[PDB]
DNA sequence: ATCAATATCCACCTGCAGATACTACCAAAAGTGTATTTGGAAACTGCTCCATCAAAAGGCATGTTCAGCTGATTCAGCTGAACATGCCTTTTGATGGAGCAGTTTCCAAATACACTTTTGGTAGTATCTGCAGGTGGATATTGAT
DNA sequence: ATCAATATCCACCTGCAGATACTACCAAAAGTGTATTTGGAAACTGCTCCATCAAAAGGCATGTTCAGCTGAATCAGCTGAACATGCCTTTTGATGGAGCAGTTTCCAAATACACTTTTGGTAGTATCTGCAGGTGGATATTGAT
């Protein structure tokens, strides 16, 4: 026996990610790709973030990833910031910004 | 010393609050307007849990209820399940 | 005999506050104000303690940005001063009213 | 008693190839795994969608893809798509 | 010549109920059919996901019952859910 | 010989209701009464906007409803224009309304 | 020699164009421009005349509510003449960046 | 076929009338002549959004015609749903 | 400018909450081999409607003119920021009991399948009618004076 | 106020687009009936984890003082509205084929069912450590002068 995960070189579970695409009813039928192709997306971005959010904790000077490694991680890529634009990291707190016209002057 | 509950969230919760929003300057009238403004937000993501809640029979509210309230209301959570 | 001039304080708070992430409402008084407003719905209620700590996280998260497009509202109306017309422009603007 | 799934594990897995010496806490994990859930569900949901829009009975990778176009931003969307045919590919040859 | 249904007889009916005396232009009508089409599957929607969420797999008239209230506002809920309870309870009693 | 809409008093189609939920891989399984409730339901909402639709015709001297009056319904409506608050009726036009200070004197 | 003062036929053309449904932008151009767009995304594409006139009323539909948020962060700037400024300002509130 | 026209600067299609015209729709009284571009720019941004999702519709459904339905599906996904034209 | 009050910075230390590690375990997925059912590309062709040409209907571009709006300047006064701490509300932790969640049961209701009927669509050719767009004719609005 | 230029509002009409109509028909529906499968309510119950509350922690309500912000008043410069004017571009109506979409055959692929192997969640007991929270002292920042 060998894991179609390992088969197509993954971390993640596409023999789990196959099941939860027929227990969703998202349709009849499922392709035996389909679980693949997703599996390795979900791969993929999971890694961009836990990259991004590792680069987070090492600016801080930590080794342990929390939740306000995400957050920095997320709103500072235009891109992780859309697709996460109506999301809510919980205790992430917010980017440090303040407008100009609010600081003292010179 | 007889108080709604509404006025428990108070001046300076609600200061800091708009500090972590980058606000220097708050007028007075801010303190209830905003109370007002939670309140809205409170009924409409509560109202839909416990309508959660009571489609599953139970008396308690989950935390998988108020993350399912807040899927729908476009206010997508992370950290407490689904 | 030192004191400090206003809005100092306020920009120490806001560089505080923006590198933290602590919920900035006392659990208590949040949790009763979920309770009674529950209470209107349903009687007899119990909350999960990760659900009351989920609603004020959504909700202290919804205020903050709130406050962020209510500061450009005053900002806009070249002030520095946030005000009920700035919070009503913005929850306009986004569709609450 | 029953047993609660997590894709944590494969986050974890996936956590040390990326930074083998950086760890993660509980709420840091719960947040990840909300995040694959949401878009599987994102993924997923589209292409339902695309198939019944075309009355075809099955999600193939071709679904997958189009969902995956109209959900990620540009660039997102393109190394997605390549780590997505990749997989694939990789699959079918391996024996 | 693949026939292409739609509610406008049924949107007719109960048109010619409420104002026995006015028409509705085909554009209207297009609205009206996009508007039923919209609200069922917004109603199915949600319907759908509270089951999965108490892992359901029967649909039935609780399940939209809670779908109407979840999607629709106050007092169109109040008076959508009379209607349709009203309607099984005479459904159930008619046989 | 008796369909299911007689059954339940209902105009709209149960029947099709039906089917279309069978179909639309909305779960395994659905219930007898659902396509009812449904039914009912989806007649309710189109009466209370035609409804109202017919008196913002008849507002405008005309026997045959088009989109302007559907929208003049619709909006006119709180509730109406709640749920279909991120919804637009092609040919519909918006409510008349000009704000305050751009009129003219004082 | 006659003439209406600055404003009166502003107003009256509101008054007209909230009154009716037409649409506001001509045809071909806004077709063209479709077209363009389209083929900068993709070759050899056609048009269901349908398609075109469901982007033209979901576009007039989408650019007449902007102003209507951009008319209300003018008004809320104490002006009465809409500037990029309201419009990048609904547009930052709605969300749209 | 002989022979393809070059589309090239279409946006200006969108003449000052017309954008009038649409602010009056929405109210409003006073133009700052900047308006003009400012609102080409927002106006092609959103049709490249919707055109995008919208080719990318015809594109998985294998045609060369973009459907009115491709245009509903694709206004749907970006929450602006439209009645009128099939969905 | 200088001077001093206080906030901020960095380094080093330390106990433990919260992380990683671990083995049993077993149960429940996930994968492996066999037989069944089904979906959708390819091949073909009717035929809708899209692209592409010429004539008629009216909206667009451009320059001129000046009304009144915007944005700068100034300024008085009002209103929110900063301030000290005893005082009262929230937090932390200790402990019964509601209820949620795990499990097993059994039946009412749902799926499946197979004639049997009804109906909702279209198509062909007809037949009716609401109203849009033309006219002229009587009343409101607007702006000069 | 008065006059008058111009827009607006009726009312009445008339072609004709587009709507309601109807008769033929039919394939795909929905309905009916009988056979077989099972989902979930229903009922008992075990153990979290939730409400309650006493004791320990510590953030906030208070009122006073005044810096500095908001908003009213004023004004010049100039932008944007109105309009007249010349005509280019769009709109409207009538003729060729790319491609969509409807039928059918056929195998490559997904379902199903049962079986056999492992993985991943938990719990058990213990195992380990990153860092929040405290110290001290050096330096920056802010504000008074
Ligand atoms: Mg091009």
């Amino acid at each position: 026996a060998k894991t179609r995960s390992s088969r197509a070189g993954l971390q993640f579970p596409v023999g789990r990610v196959h099941r939860l695409l027929r227990k969703g009813n998202y349709a009849e039928r499922v392709g035996a790709g389909a679980p693949v192709y997703l599996a390795a997306v979900l791969e993929y971005l999971t890694a961009e973030i836990l990259e991004l959010a590792g680069n987070a904790a090492r600016d801080n000077k930590k080794t342990r990833i929390i939740p306000r490694h995400l957050q920095l991680a997320v709103r500072n890529d235009e891109e992780l910031n859309k697709l996460l634009g109506r999301v809510t990291i919980a205790q992430g707190g917010v980017l440090p910004n303040i407008q100009s016209v609010l600081l003292p002057k010179k | 010393v007889l108080r709604d509950n509404i006025q428990g969230i108070t001046k300076p919760a609600i200061r800091r609050l708009a500090r972590r929003g980058g606000v220097k300057r708050i007028s007075g009238l801010i303190y209830e307007e905003t109370r007002g403004v939670l309140k809205v937000f409170l009924e409409n993501v509560i109202r839909d849990a416990v309508t959660y809640t009571e489609h599953a029979k139970r008396k308690t509210v989950t935390a998988m209820d108020v993350v399912y309230a807040l899927k729908r209301q476009g206010r997508t959570l992370y950290g407490f399940g689904g | 005999p030192h004191r400090y001039r206003p809005g100092t304080v306020a920009l120490r708070e806001i560089r505080r506050y923006q590198k933290s992430t602590e919920l900035l409402i006392r659990k208590l008084p949040f949790q009763r104000l979920v309770r009674e407003i529950a209470q209107d719905f349903k009687t007899d209620l119990r909350f999960q303690s990760s659900a009351v700590m989920a609603l004020q996280e959504a909700s202290e998260a919804y205020l903050v940005a709130l406050f962020e497009d209510t500061n450009l509202c005053a900002i806009h109306a070249k002030r520095v001063t946030i005000m009920p017309k700035d919070i009503q422009l913005a929850r306009r603007i986004r569709g609450e009213r | 008693k029953t047993r609660k799934e997590s894709y944590a594990i494969y986050v974890y897995k996936v956590l040390k190839q990326v930074h083998p010496d950086t760890g993660i806490s509980s709420k840091a994990m719960s947040i990840m795994n909300s995040f694959v859930n949401d878009v599987f569900e994102r993924i997923a949901g589209e292409a339902s969608r695309l198939a019944h829009y075309n009355k075809r009975s099955t999600i193939t990778s071709r679904e997958i893809q189009t969902a995956v176009r109209l959900l990620l931003p540009g660039e997102l969307a393109k190394h997605a798509v390549s780590e997505g045919t990749k997989a694939v590919t990789k699959y079918t040859s391996a024996k």
